[PDB]
C-alpha cells in the first residue's frame, strides 16, 4: 500500500478533512533512480495539526 | 429579496447509488441521505442522470438556507462515512 | 467524487450594500457579512453587479460544504438582523 501522503491504490492515510496534493514520488529531469527518489521531511510546531 | 438561484451537486451513478441505498437516480429512497429535507412545495430535492453523471439539486421553490445547509451536511457526512471524496 | 457546480445567490444592490457595510458590489468588505470564509484557492466569495441586481457566488475551487453552509448561515443571520426578506 502507498506510504502516508501518497495517493495510489489502497491508500489509507490520505487527508480527509483538508484539500491535499499527493506527495511527489519521483524527481524529474536528469535525476537517476537513487537521486530521483523523494523523501519528505517535516519541520513543524506542535500546533501544525490537530487530532 | 435574497434568493438562491442554483444549488447543484454533481456525482457519479455509483456514488449516488451508494448514498441512495442502492436505488437509481430518478427517485429518492426514504432510508437514504437525500430524504428528510423539509418540503415547502413538493419534492425539495430532485436528481437526474445523464452519461453516467448524476445531478442533485434543490427544487425551485425549496431553496431556503435550511435545505442548502442540510444537503451540504448530509453530503459531507455520507462522504466521510462511505469514504467518498467531497472535492471542492 | 462529489462536487458542487453552482452555489449562487441573487439580491439587490441596496440589500448587498446593507450586507457589505455599504461597499459596492465589486468589493468584499473585510468587516462585512461576506468576509471570513475559508480561502482554498483565493477569494472564497465573488460578487458582481448587473442591471441593479447583485449576484454572489462561491469561487470555483472554494465550494466545499463548510463555505456553502457558512454563506447560507451568514445570509440568513444578516437578513434576519436587517429585516431583509429571504424570499427563496
Amino acid at each position: 500500500i502507498p506510504t502516508p501522503g501518497v495517493s495510489g491504490a489502497g491508500a489509507l492515510h490520505l487527508p480527509t478533512q483538508d484539500v491535499f496534493t499527493s506527495l511527489p514520488t519521483a524527481f524529474t529531469g536528469a535525476n537517476t533512480g537513487l537521486a530521483a527518489q523523494v523523501i519528505t521531511t517535516l519541520m513543524c510546531h506542535s500546533d501544525w495539526a490537530v487530532m | 429579496a435574497i434568493t438562491c438561484t442554483a444549488c447543484t451537486f454533481t456525482m457519479t451513478d455509483a456514488e449516488f447509488a451508494i448514498l441512495n441505498e442502492g436505488v437509481a437516480a430518478p427517485t429518492i429512497d426514504p432510508r437514504g441521505s437525500f430524504a428528510g429535507l423539509q418540503s415547502l412545495s413538493g419534492a425539495p430535492i430532485t436528481a437526474s442522470a445523464s452519461a453516467g453523471t448524476t445531478t442533485v439539486v434543490v427544487a425551485a421553490s425549496n431553496r431556503n438556507d435550511a435545505n442548502i445547509r442540510t444537503l451540504a451536511q448530509r453530503l459531507r457526512r455520507a462522504a466521510q462515512a462511505n469514504r467518498i471524496t467531497f472535492t471542492a
